[PDB]
């Protein structure tokens, strides 16, 4: 029944800076709070338990304070393997998991490589045309991905599809695909994909 | 060397019941209590319950009083966790882990790699899988893609030459077109190859791996 | 009549042998024949005789005096004049026997050898091969006495043979090839006498196959290869000009330019 | 007579000495021309005949630009299907081959084996130095300028030292691409920078390949950097400076040079 309220939702800094996560409880958990750190795909990672106690082969960079109901967690000298989803989780009275924290490492803003691909004669056999764009190691995460035929936007039929960050060059990645009929993709000729001036990639057929 | 090793992705109907494992293979099985975590994409973590192999202690959440329930297999070092009468907002990812309630200023220890569990009344299709060939492409190497379109349930593992080279791979997350799954995949390789290069799909729900 | 380039072995330094190649070279083509940046000597088609000589002075040490006389369109000594008595070469054809009358005119006698100016015969009467003969500013100090007191019946032929092998290389070749002005010029600096080495010996046997390579050339590139040799003379193929711009200063006339 | 110039099968090398190459063998109209090691047979896709009418032919297929604009990439193409003046190539004394149209010239932007050949602005880099031969290796030779004594190099400063044969810090290798590589480490290049009179000669790596990098042999006895037009020069003519600086041309011995090979 008790709950816990982990504040922010999300964060945002650089290599070397410290944050800190704030965790509230509705009742006082007697210090009984731990930290865990959760990449996707891994299973979560215990960092520290008992408030301020650390978990035996952690960097003593991670550090857990509080009393009472209000407690909180820092990370000093920040680096790129830090970025996963951070819960607080009480073990006063059975369990109850804070909210997260998804944290974000901070870099320098770097442009998309991209690149187009047409969609392969074995799926135009299938009477279907598939044509991809990628846009890899780019900074920050907010890209806008505009489709070209002959010129003319095409806004339906696309699917977009984005990475995590990257754990060692703080780097995103996004793939947009243009789902199109084998009729229609031959209705047209050239194919254009923008990344938002815009950067261009496009193949002639 | 402390393992939770979790059963796979599991489909199934709305309506049925799964029954998902969790192995161990560090420690004493009987001596170590062993917890539930539901993740749903955007719920944070929901403790489920906690089972204490060698006693037949059970802990619920209140909230799965009728849903989840657990069993233990200490000649096997085996925890269960069966989910009943399974509605869509049971589709989530669980986690089992390990808690040392020997003394109670410990926490939940180890965790499993989680088992992604999808409750749709789709059926299982398998991927077409494309080979997307760039000659007009710079930047001192080569990216190469591999698309997998069309396929239910996830996941499907997507590697180059059978594991080699992760430079490099750049895998893109799903997405489902309710309910149809697509993902690219990508890999970035010198200039000088091509000297052969080609992806693995692997959909063990359709068992269908295409090398193309 | 004849224009005239002098040159002294008695203070011959570095910059003083530079200034003579470099004037033999600029009295033997007007260099506005340039194919691939290697100047070109004229053609021997239409040359009138006012034109078709040069005349290299050579006087060393001790007063001794002589004088050369180089074709335009070769750069290769036809013949030398010692005070009174003058002394060519057998010319390979009855043309350029007429042109050989025009020369040294003041002699009170002419003298045409048996043999001709070409390597073989000459290192045949020398007695000794290229190989064998040294060559710098003491060479060349003593050939300039064996050309003078040969007049006098005061040389022998072998002498002889050997100093017309030290003029023709130190000038002739020196003037058509800058790495052997070069080489010459090591030798005139530090004060040694070296004889040649199989890099300017292969380049001298080269420079009629090297003149036709460059000037037929699709855009500098060869038909065939030419093989060179290093200073150890292990040999090395050339496909192309560009190495030898360093290398060759004047080439034979061996065609027109096309119009373009 | 009239000079008729031939065509010859020949080879090109370029950049770090890699041949011009058609990638993979594949002689379909689109495939790249990429840089690649020169191979001692007598395979076709490194074997170029150079045809009279400007044309750069390998098994009958023609070395040609995808456009004329920087930086396009370079492919093989039939003769007859590609644009006339898009399949012209000119080859100048100095390394540099143009196309006629685009005034762009094939260039190799990165120094890796599989680089494939596009055109560019001509800047006379390193980049664009190409050379038609059979010759795999470069010309290894010491390079003796005034004085007598030897250009030579250890690991950071090129000066010039007594002409010792033994040292082989005075022996040179003069790559097709223009640049005057050590024997020693032949991945570094007599290099100049900032096109500025009195700029002191390094000797640094050749991964930029820039022009700075790239020389050119001349016929009056000097070095000359194509792109700057200035030439090497032993700055006041004092050797005891150990410094070969980059000045304009006047032709003194502090100017000349001479490969002895
Ligand atoms: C190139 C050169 O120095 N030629 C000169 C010439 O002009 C002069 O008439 C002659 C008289 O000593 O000497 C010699």
């Amino acid at each position: 029944d008790i709950v816990m309220t982990q504040s922010p939702s999300s964060l945002s800094a650089s290599l070397g800076g410290r944050v800190t996560i704030t965790c509230k409880a509705s009742q006082d958990i007697k210090k009984y709070i731990g930290w865990y750190q959760h990449r996707p795909g891994k299973g979560p990672r215990l960092l520290i338990h008992y408030t301020s106690t650390l978990q035996p082969g952690i960097p003593s960079r991670f550090s857990g304070g509080g009393s009472g109901r209000d407690y909180s967690f820092n990370i000093s000298n920040l680096e790129p393997e830090d970025i996963a989803t951070y819960y607080c989780l009480q073990y006063d009275h059975l369990w109850t998991f804070g909210g997260g924290t998804k944290l974000e490492i901070k870099r320098a803003d770097a442009a998309p490589t991209v690149s187009i691909f047409p969609p392969s004669s074995e799926q135009l056999t299938s009477g279907g045309a598939s044509v991809v764009c990628f846009l890899n190691n780019f900074y920050p995460k907010d890209i806008n991905v505009k489709w070209k035929i002959d010129g003319s936007e095409r806004q339906n039929g696309v699917l977009n599809s984005w990475t995590d960050q990257d754990s060692k060059d703080s780097t995103y990645s996004m793939s947009s695909t243009l789902t199109l009929t084998k009729d229609e993709y031959e209705r047209h000729n050239s194919y254009t994909c923008e990344a938002t001036s815009p950067i261009v990639k496009s193949f002639n057929r | 060397q402390v393992q939770l090793q979790q059963s796979g992705a599991e489909l199934m109907k709305p309506g049925a019941s799964v029954k998902i494992s969790c192995k161990s293979t560090g420690y004493t099985f009987s001596s170590y209590w062993i917890e539930w975590i539901k993740q749903r994409p955007g719920h944070g973590l929901e403790w489920i319950g906690e089972i204490f192999p060698g006693s037949g202690s059970i802990n619920y959440n209140e909230k799965f009083k009728g849903k989840a329930t657990f069993t233990a297999d200490t000649s096997s070092n085996t925890a269960y966790m069966q989910l009943s009468s399974l509605t869509f907002e049971d589709s989530a990812v669980y986690y089992c882990a390990r808690w040392d309630g020997n003394d109670f200023h410990n926490t939940m220890d180890y965790w499993g790699q989680g088992t992604s569990v999808t409750v749709s009344s789709a059926k299982t299709t398998p991927p077409s899988v494309y080979p997307l060939a760039p000659a007009a492409q710079t930047n001192s190497m080569v990216t190469l893609g591999c698309l997998v379109k069309g396929y239910f349930p996830e996941p499907v593992t997507v590697t180059w030459n059978s594991g080699s080279l992760s430079s490099g791979v750049h895998t893109f997350p799903a997405v489902l077109q309710s309910d149809l799954y697509t993902l690219s995949s990508s890999v970035t390789v010198p200039s000088s190859p091509r000297e052969t290069v080609t992806c693995n799909v692997a959909h063990p729900a359709s068992s269908t791996k295409v090398d193309k | 009549q004849y224009p005239i380039i002098n040159f002294t072995t008695a203070g011959a330094t570095v910059q003083s042998y530079t200034n003579f190649i470099r004037a033999v070279r600029g009295r033997l083509t007007t260099g506005a024949d340039v194919r691939h940046e290697i100047p070109v000597l004229p053609n021997r088609v239409g040359l009138p005789i006012n034109q078709r000589f040069i005349l290299v002075e050579l006087s060393n040490h001790a007063e001794l005096s002589v004088t050369l006389a180089l074709d335009v369109t070769n750069a290769y000594v036809v013949g030398y004049r010692a005070g009174n008595s003058a002394y060519f070469f057998h010319p390979d054809n009855q043309e350029d026997a007429e042109a050989i009358t025009h020369l040294f005119t003041d002699v009170q006698n002419r003298y045409t050898f048996a043999f001709g100016g070409n390597y073989d015969r000459l290192e045949q009467l020398a007695g000794n091969l290229r190989e064998n003969i040294e060559l710098g500013n003491g060479p060349l100090e003593e050939a300039i006495s064996a050309l003078y007191y040969y007049s006098t019946g005061g040389t022998q032929l072998p002498t002889l043979a050997r100093s017309f092998i030290i003029c023709i290389q130190m000038i002739s070749e020196a003037a058509r090839f800058q790495y052997i002005e070069g080489e010459m010029r090591t030798r005139i600096r530090y004060n040694r006498r070296s004889a040649p080495d199989p890099s300017v010996i292969t380049l001298e046997n080269s420079w009629g196959r090297l003149s036709t390579a460059i000037q037929e050339s699709n855009q500098g590139a060869f038909a065939s290869p030419i093989q060179l040799q290093r200073r150890n003379g292990s040999k090395f193929s050339v496909y192309d000009v560009s190495i030898l711009i360093p290398i060759i200063a004047l080439m034979v006339y061996r065609c027109a330019p096309p119009p373009s | 007579d009239v000079c008729m110039d031939p065509e010859p099968i020949v080879r090109i090398v370029g950049r770090n000495g890699l041949c011009v190459d058609v990638r993979d063998g594949r002689f379909h109209n689109g495939n790249a021309i990429q840089l690649w090691p020169c191979k001692s047979n007598t395979d076709a896709n490194q074997l170029w005949t150079l045809k009279r009418d400007n044309t750069i032919r390998s098994n009958g297929k023609c070395l040609t630009t995808y456009g004329y604009s920087p930086g396009v990439y370079v492919m093989i193409y039939d003769c007859n299907t590609a644009a006339t003046d898009a399949t012209r190539w000119q080859i100048w004394d100095n390394g540099t081959i143009i196309n006629p149209r685009s005034s762009l010239v094939l260039a190799a932007t990165s120094g890796n084996s599989g680089t494939t050949l596009t055109v560019q602005t001509n800047i006379y880099a390193v980049s664009q130095g190409w050379l038609p031969t059979n010759n795999t290796q470069p010309f290894v030779t010491t390079i003796v300028g005034l004085y007598g004594l030897c250009l030579q190099a250890n690991s950071g400063q090129v000066w010039i030292e007594d002409c010792s044969s033994e040292k082989a810090e005075q022996q040179w290798a003069l790559y097709a691409d223009g640049s005057i590589r050590p024997q020693q480490n032949r991945d570094n290049c007599l290099t100049s920078d900032s096109n500025i009179r009195e700029t002191v000669v390094k000797i640094l790596s050749c991964g930029p390949a820039s022009s700075g990098q790239r020389w050119m042999f001349k016929n009056d006895g000097t070095i000359l950097n194509l792109y700057s037009g200035l030439v090497l020069d032993v700055r006041a003519s004092d050797p005891s400076l150990k410094q070969i600086i980059l000045y304009p041309l006047h032709g003194d011995p502090n100017q000349i040079w001479l490969p002895l090979f």
